[PDB]
């Protein structure tokens, strides 16, 4: 039953992912003025599942200079958090659920830690760490941000609560700004663009490319049905697939920033601001 | 001659005590760096936070999620401190001594 | 056994230090404010404030000097000095108000109809 | 330090504010001297805080039940 | 319950593995481990928010410090005496005496508790902090800020 | 020995896993029979007093 | 506010109720504890059943159905 | 678990109900509120898909060894992450303020603690800390 | 032994606004036997008088109106004790069964 | 715009200079200072806000809805002269 | 408070020396005690009980059948 | 009602105020900080309560902030004097850790910041050591302490696991055999931090120890263990640093002694005169008063050392504790071998003091020439005094 | 774009027949439209004492 759930929430993850990746490159086919995946299939219809197949039975290398135990399991574990964030969005009734979330997101962290520190590529070594800063650096401001949020939280019985659930069925009007730095650093939390600086898989290949991908574009879907669900007043398709297009449209409009950049402005443009939103907001609700 | 909740309790405190003198010894008694002391030093805090927690709960008092904060709170700070000293005395001695950083040899 | 329900809309009305006694002259404010200090202040208090800030000022000006920036100095010296001295005197103030110091001058200050 | 996690207070709150009571009575100029007379308020402290006693009897009716199956097999 | 005795088993095993093993990266993840499992332990006791807490701490930050402070600092050493020197005899011997059969217990003459679950109220939590313990809460405020400042002042330039 | 590592490390969890038990189990026996001499005596030191107090 | 407040009204009402069944079905058990006591104990001299440990106050039993591991 | 005692079981007698809990079905609506459980078997059924995903390409792929395919073609990150330790501890400091209807005092010594955090910050910003030229 | 208990949680949500209108001064007797003593045995009668005025009033529900009841204890069941979500049914109840006698 | 800014330099000695020295002032092809609330809002809505990204963003979505240049080969050729 | 105490002398002498700690918690949560009732008092009110179950104005003991 | 806590509410208040001055006085190109070490005099005035040992703690710091001139060491002396007040008005175990655990920080960070020259390596590697060293105590000290948290249900520190708690309570006093760190200490810091070392920590500990400790038992093979061993020590280490190490040791057992037998009056003279002697010490430029430390300290009768050392023997024989009493006489004779050598290495020597040429000249003539007057000391000390 | 909109839909469509699938199922599992409801300790002991009186129900039902 609970296996059966988990499952059941597993298949359309894999296959909206395949299609997400499919679509993106088809977006931002049509934001260059051409027509992208077209012939693999029905309008290009099936682009990502023989990609998947491909790398399925495209040989598996393995250096002989390292620890290939950490190099197999760290997507491997990179994917068990997609898989436990997801199952923690869905399946889940914990009193801090955004919490938890934010939690296993931090542990995200790690897989690119220990793929870098795995290979013996010198770029890997210093870009694992360049991406790994970025992200642990702006976790903080998503604290903060979820921190503003649960100013307001309550169910029926009056506790506090981080409940889905329990969120209002209305949109946060008042933390646009919030919701802003909150979605910029959703942008961030992804590698993506203006953030694409970090890969840190160069020396990896096959499904363990495959679960790399995967676990990234899960990490961006758990992350856009966090921001659903907390400034768009629900968790729905609709909303998902709109902030997916908003993100293609970020990425195929705007260049990267350069790291000291990026760390620079979000250690003093995003966590200050975050500070002070959170005590406003602390002190109105009282 | 006892419940299964007896077993859960005995099973919590040895295990605990257990964790204590595992983290207080095996590090220098392995032969390990600094750094795997300040690791051990962690786990020996960890272990006393499970305690203090374990005994709120045999209680329902609220001093064990006090001491659990400030426990956690000074172990990150002194494991942070510790970590800038090892990293400046190993640029500081890095050119005479390659094994400076265990002094358990 | 079973439970209270929480009151999650009242919080304890508690002060984390508590003075462990029981007033030793009549009472007119338990809870006065800081309006309520300042109203009643005695001049005592302002006389050791303002002694207090000008004193302050005299040293941070001196000490100041040898980085050729006294003038700020003496002044942050000073409001530093009035703070400290002002939290002092309106908490004696308080104290009296509160019945833990003697309050005849007063308890005929505070109570326009219950003067007598 | 009293305050309970749960609750307002401790489970065994109470007694230990009648062992403090007991205590504070009395006029020995000690408090060691003052331990001995209110002893059974620590003890019945001790066993809110622990049940040992409860316990003891438990596992003396068991050695009890042990006994009679283990020596006795009467058969119908 | 014999997985989450299982878990609860597996601490202390953890324990002793993080000091056995002689690669430092070892040591960290069996750390990581280790803390992981502790907290989803003492989530059987009822705290929530705590078990969240160690692990956002410890994973996201402190382990994170640790691998990186190991990468920048550790050429592997292993082969130097790390397994060609081995270990004190007196170190493992003074072990067992403390923890295999444990001749001063936390318990002491007591030999059996009861393990009973909690009920953590952050509500409740948030009263003790800023009511009860808000004294304390400032003076960890001030630690953090000593953490803060050292830190900076001790910097390597 | 990636696997022999695995194997090594599974079949330490396992034993470990099995063998902790029984040792915790010894304890908490001896500790009850432990405590029954002392109830024992205990009631042996009752029963002398009240013979002894009249 | 308002929702919670008749939550809390609701509450406080059903409290005494489910601390009287509560109260009813424990001296129930303890009456049949008593009983295999009895049964268990017969021949042992000097035991007694229903024994109070204790002096003042009552106690309540360490282990109740809503405290349960989460996991 | 499975309850070990009436009175966990509310003082309800009877061997029907030990068997009932003892296969019982996950319900959070039933005796498992606030579980967390299905985090654990979503553990397991991840790793079962991980590892399943990395031994299939070692199936179904020609092989070939070759000496050359086996060959791989700062204190920034110290003062950022201890920044994040103690940043990540004052946010969890902050987390059950933000769950509770707090009092005036209350509120005002959450502020207190966010001026000695903001005070040491600031300090860190001034004396260029925060510029990431190093 | 005897078997005593009382309705469920939605039902007891449900009548609860009765308890007070209709139950009134076992319900205070109990508050001050319960504010008084910490040994339930001797509040074994005013126990006993709430759990039996409380069956009773149950059984009055259903000898009366048990379908309108019936289905309000039913929205309420399935929305977890959300009296908002029921207002309707709430509604219909206590038109059914008012909570105090009207016209008296 | 074309347009400079403090802070906005992407180095360190450019921008250590800019911090401490006033030669960005003398160059006009940095923008000017604001010198009423309502310039101050202005570049307020300048740097927060996007306001930057926006315009790019909103011409790549307009070339989503627009026509593309793309052939189906083999069912489609380019174009070739004789001299080819 | 709860980690720190100051120690003073009465500048008039009126004050008896007690342990602090338990003022504190008195002051702090309050004190909360019980008493035995009297056996009378049980038989008068199961009597009372007994009597409103044979009249009829009570319920039974549970809502089955 | 909050009117009661307004002293703390300004401590906040100053801190904060403090932080925000530092920070714009640097954006100046200031060189140095006497202003902002006369501000914190003033605010630790201020933070002061009444009690004798509160001011006498705080003016003894007052003295030494005039030896430091950075101000993050100053505000790290600020947050550990904080914590050593606290500790004296530490009523329970959790207090008691947060305070050892936060000077234990400072402590660690003055001795690793203020380090120059080649011997920076060492300080760092000795207050490494220190840490190590105080995380393991501390967390001896919190797993004794959940485990009394556990017995007594209560924030009571009775009971037998408050023999650990003593335990610790010895090695923050660097109780021999648990010493050695403080030798190491002494083998390469910088004499400013061993000069705070020796006075502030101790003096909380003792106070602290006299409001709030008692306990059932004896520490006399610990103090056995102090007095022979520093002893023997300072007798056979040709260097001065240990020296005055293992001599601080000797001294710390002689205390302890005192402690044992109770009787709390010598114990706070004893340490008054030794703190004194220590501040003389370590802001010395002659050589010549060198010597009058030696004599201060190896209890020749003139001054205030052998008084001191004598109403300690005074009240040991009061309870006639023989053992430790003829144990003491005898570490006390070992001292003077040391002590003699002292003096012929620092006063039959040639007259020579270099002189000052960056300013500055002679900067701390006036605390050691009021530290020199202890010989007129004896007049009001004689008399029942301290009590 | 029309080449994208193939996908477009496809996504919203996935996601819906995931998120409908899903209810079905966890509403058998449940059967209440509210399991994922903010529940404290009260709201779980009212949970369980209902749930051990429908098996208390149970056993007193195979007894008549």
């Amino acid at each position: 039953m609970i296996v059966a759930s988990i499952l059941i929430l597993i298949v359309p993850v894999l296959l909206s992912v395949a299609m997400f990746t499919l679509a993106e490159r088809t977006v931002m086919a049509s934001m260059q003025r051409r027509f992208g995946p077209q012939v693999s299939g029905i309008s290009g219809l099936l682009q990502p599942f023989w990609d998947g197949l491909k790398l399925g039975v495209k040989e598996p290398v393995l250096p002989d200079s390292s620890s290939a135990g950490a190099f197999a399991a760290s997507p491997m574990i990179s994917f068990v958090l997609s898989q436990v964030a997801w199952v923690g969005i869905c399946i889940s009734d914990a009193s801090f659920q955004g919490l938890v979330i934010m939690a296993i997101s931090s542990l995200a962290v790690y897989g690119v830690m220990l793929a870098g520190w795995a290979s013996n590529s010198k770029y890997a070594f210093l870009g694992c760490l360049r991406s790994v800063a970025l992200m642990v650096s702006y976790e903080l401001s998503l604290g903060a941000a979820l921190l503003s949020i649960g100013l307001f939280v309550t169910d029926g019985t009056g506790m506090k609560c981080l409940n889905f659930a329990e969120m209002p069925t209305t949109p946060q009007y008042a933390m646009l700004p919030l919701c802003l730095i909150f979605l910029v650093c959703i942008l961030a939390e992804t590698k993506r663009d203006p953030f694409d600086l970090p890969g840190y898989n160069v020396e990896y290949s096959s499904l363990g490319f495959a679960l790399f991908f995967i676990a990234e574009y899960a990490n961006m879907a758990v992350m856009s049905a966090i921001a659903s669900i907390y400034f768009l007043g629900g968790f729905s398709a609709l909303k998902i697939t709109a902030l997916f297009f908003a993100f293609v449209w970020t990425r195929g409009t705007l260049p990267r920033y350069r790291y000291d950049q990026f760390m620079r402005l979000g250690w003093k443009a995003f966590l200050p601001l975050t500070l002070a939103f959170f005590a406003l907001h602390a002190s109105v609700a009282i | 001659y006892y419940t299964e909740g007896e077993i859960f309790g005995t099973t919590f405190m040895y295990t605990t005590n257990m964790m204590f003198w595992a983290g207080i010894v095996g590090a220098v008694a392995f032969r390990r760096n600094l750094i795997i002391l300040l690791l051990s030093a962690e786990t020996v805090m960890l272990a006393c936070n499970m305690n203090f927690l374990f005994t709120a709960a045999y209680l329902n008092d609220i001093t064990g999620a006090i001491m659990s904060i400030t426990i956690t709170t000074i172990a990150a700070c002194e494991t942070a401190i510790g970590l800038a000293l090892c990293v400046a005395y190993f640029h500081m001695r890095s050119a005479t001594d390659v094994e400076a950083l265990n002094m358990l040899k | 056994t079973w439970p209270e329900p929480p009151n999650y809309y009242e919080a304890p009305k508690h002060g984390f230090k508590v003075t462990l006694e029981n007033p030793t002259f009549p009472i007119i404010n338990p809870d006065p404010n800081i309006t309520d200090a300042v109203t009643n202040m005695r001049s005592e208090n302002w006389g050791v404030v303002a002694g207090l800030a000008g004193l302050g000022y005299v040293a941070g000006y001196y000490f100041g000097a040898k980085v050729h920036w006294a003038k700020p100095t003496a002044l942050f010296t000073s409001i530093f000095l009035g703070k400290s001295g002002l939290l002092w005197g309106m908490s004696d103030s308080a104290h009296r108000l509160m019945g833990f110091k003697e309050n005849s001058k007063e308890v005929a200050a505070n109570l326009p109809h219950v003067m007598q | 330090a009293g305050m309970g996690l749960s609750t307002g207070t401790a489970r065994c709150y109470d007694w230990y504010m009648d062992y403090l009571k007991c205590m504070d009575e009395r006029k020995e100029p000690m408090i060691a001297l003052r331990r001995e007379h209110c002893l059974e308020w620590l003890e019945d402290y001790n066993e809110c805080l622990h049940r040992e006693k409860e316990r003891t009897r438990r596992q003396v009716i068991e050695r009890e039940r042990r006994a009679q199956l283990a020596g006795g097999s009467k058969p119908a | 319950m014999f997985f989450e005795n299982s878990a609860i088993l597996l601490c202390a095993l953890l324990s002793i593995a993080v000091g056995y093993t002689k690669s430092p990266f070892m040591s960290l993840m069996y750390s990581v481990m280790l803390f992981i499992n502790s907290s989803f332990v003492l989530m059987m006791l009822g705290f929530e928010f705590l078990a969240l807490v160690n692990l956002l701490v410890y994973v996201g930050a402190l382990a994170v410090l640790f691998l990186f402070v190991i990468m920048l600092l550790e050429i592997p050493a292993t082969e130097l005496r790390a397994y060609s020197r081995g270990w004190s005899t007196l170190g493992i011997f003074v072990f067992i005496i403390n923890g295999v059969f444990q001749i001063t217990p936390s318990m002491g003459p007591r030999g059996i508790i009861t393990g009973l679950p909690g009920a953590e109220s952050i509500t409740n939590l948030g009263h003790a902090l800023y009511l009860y313990f808000a004294d304390l809460l400032i003076l960890n405020s001030l630690v953090l800020t000593v953490a803060l400042f050292g830190r900076f002042a001790i910097a390597p330039v | 020995g990636l696997i022999r590592n695995i194997a090594t490390f599974a079949t330490a969890v396992v034993g470990w896993s099995v063998g902790i038990p029984f040792v915790v189990q010894a304890r908490m026996n001896g500790y009850v029979e432990r405590n029954l001499a002392t109830y024992d005596a205990a009631q042996r030191q009752k029963a002398e007093e009240a013979a002894i107090g009249g | 506010r308002f929702e919670a407040d008749e939550i809390l009204t609701v509450r406080k009402i059903v409290h005494p109720v489910l601390q009287a069944e509560w109260d009813l079905r424990y001296l129930e058990h303890l009456k049949r504890e008593r009983e295999e006591e009895a049964k268990v104990m017969k021949n042992v001299p000097g035991w007694k059943v229903g024994e109070s440990t204790t002096r003042h106050r009552w106690l309540a039993p360490l282990e109740s159905w809503d405290k349960r591991p989460l996991v | 678990y499975n309850a070990w005692s009436p009175a966990q079981r509310y003082f309800v007698e009877g061997d029907h109900v030990v068997t009932a809990e003892a296969s019982r079905t996950f319900q959070f609506t039933g005796l498992d509120s606030g579980s967390f459980y299905p985090y654990v078997i979503a553990t397991v059924i991840a790793t079962a898909i991980s590892t399943v995903f990395i031994v299939a390409p070692l199936v179904i792929a020609p092989s070939r060894v070759d000496l050359d395919k086996s060959s791989a073609y700062s204190v920034s990150f110290y003062l950022v992450s201890i920044m994040y330790l103690l940043f990540d501890i004052e946010i969890a400091y902050l987390f059950p303020y933000a769950m509770t209807h707090a009092s005036l005092p209350m509120y005002w010594t959450m502020n207190l603690f966010l001026a000695i955090l903001v005070a040491g910050f600031a300090y860190e910003w001034g004396m260029g800390a925060l510029e990431w030229r190093e | 032994s005897n078997t005593v208990r009382v309705p469920y949680s939605h039902e007891l949500y449900a009548m609860s606004r009765h308890v007070v209108f209709r139950a009134e001064k076992e319900h205070k007797a109990a508050v001050e036997c319960k504010g008084k003593h910490d040994w339930p045995e001797d509040c074994k009668p005013e126990s006993e008088a709430l759990v039996r005025a409380t069956n009773k009033l149950y059984k009055e529900i259903m000898e009366k109106s048990p379908e309108e009841f019936k289905e309000y204890a039913q929205c309420l069941d399935w929305y977890g004790l959300r009296f908002s979500r029921c207002r309707d049914k709430q509604t219909a109840f206590e038109k059914a069964f008012p909570i105090v006698d009207a016209k008296k | 715009g074309t347009e400079r800014r403090p802070g906005e330099s992407g180095a360190w000695k450019q921008i250590e200079r800019q911090r401490y020295a006033s030669d960005w002032e003398n160059d006009p092809t940095f923008k000017r200072t604001p010198k009423n609330l309502a310039e101050v809002l202005d570049d307020s809505a300048s740097m927060l806000l996007l306001t930057d990204v926006w315009r790019g963003m909103a011409y790549t979505l307009g070339a989503f809805f627009d026509k593309k240049v793309t052939i189906m080969y083999p069912f489609e050729k380019g174009q070739l002269s004789p001299r080819f | 408070t709860a980690g720190f105490v100051w120690r003073e002398v009465d500048p008039t002498g009126q004050a008896k020396n007690r342990n602090h700690t338990y003022m504190y918690n008195l002051k702090t949560f309050g004190h909360r005690s019980y008493t035995r009732r009297d056996p009378s008092e049980l038989q008068a009110a199961a009597t009372s009980v007994e009597a409103r179950v044979k009249s009829g104005e009570l319920g039974g003991l549970s809502p089955l059948a | 009602x909050x009117x009661x806590x307004m002293i703390e509410l300004d401590l906040c208040f100053g801190l904060l105020l403090l932080i925000l001055f530092g920070l714009l006085s640097l954006r100046n190109g200031h060189v140095s900080l006497a202003h902002i070490r006369f501000i914190c005099q003033c605010w630790l005035v201020m933070i002061t309560p009444l009690e004798v040992q509160d001011f006498a703690l705080c003016i003894l710091t007052v003295v030494l902030l005039q030896s430091f001139h950075s101000f993050e060491a100053l505000l790290f002396l600020l947050l550990a004097y904080i914590g050593q007040l606290y500790m004296m008005h530490s009523c329970n175990l959790v207090s008691f850790y947060v305070c050892l655990e936060a000077q234990t920080l400072c402590v660690v960070v003055l001795c690793g910041l203020l380090a120059r020259g080649a011997s920076t390596s060492f300080s760092v590697e000795a207050a490494l050591k220190f840490l190590l060293l105080s995380a393991m105590v501390s967390g001896m000290a919190l797993f004794w302490f959940s485990a009394m948290y556990q017995r007594t249900g209560s924030l009571d520190m009775v009971g037998q696991e408050t023999f650990w708690i003593l335990l610790v309570m010895l090695f923050k006093l660097g109780v021999a055999p648990m010493h050695m760190w403080s030798v190491d200490l002494y083998g390469s810091i910088p004499k400013s931090l061993l000069l705070y070392l020796s006075t502030a920590p101790k003096l909380s500990l003792f106070t602290f120890w006299a409001s709030s400790w008692h306990h059932d038992f004896s520490v006399g093979v610990f103090i056995l263990f102090s007095m022979f061993i520093g002893s023997i020590g300072a007798y056979g280490q040709p260097a001065l640093r240990s020296l005055f190490a293992y001599s601080t040791i000797n001294e710390i057992g002689l205390l302890l002694l005192a402690v044992e037998t109770a009787g709390f009056h010598t114990l706070y003279q004893h340490l008054g005169i030794y703190i004194i002697t220590q501040l003389l010490l370590w802001n010395l430029t002659d050589k010549r008063l060198f010597a009058l430390c030696a004599v201060s300290l190896a209890g020749l009768p003139p001054f205030a050392g052998f008084f001191g050392k004598a109403w300690i023997f005074w009240h040991a024989m009061s309870v006639q504790a023989f053992s430790l009493l003829a144990a003491a006489l005898f570490c006390t004779l070992l001292s003077l071998v040391y002590y003699l050598r002292v003096i012929r290495l620092f006063w039959t020597a040639p007259v020579h003091t270099a002189a000052s040429f960056t300013g500055a000249p002679n900067q701390t003539t006036l605390t050691s020439a009021c530290a020199v007057a202890l010989a007129f000391a004896p007049v009001m000390l004689v008399k029942p005094f301290v009590i | 774009g029309w080449n994208a909109l193939p996908s477009l839909v496809i996504i919203t469509g996935i996601w819906t027949a995931g998120l409908f699938a899903l209810d079905k199922v966890q509403m058998f599992r449940e059967n209440k439209p509210a399991w994922a409801n903010n529940k404290d300790g009260w709201q779980k002991a009212l949970y369980r004492r209902d749930w051990y009186l429908q098996r208390e129900e149970e056993t007193l039902a195979m007894a008549k």
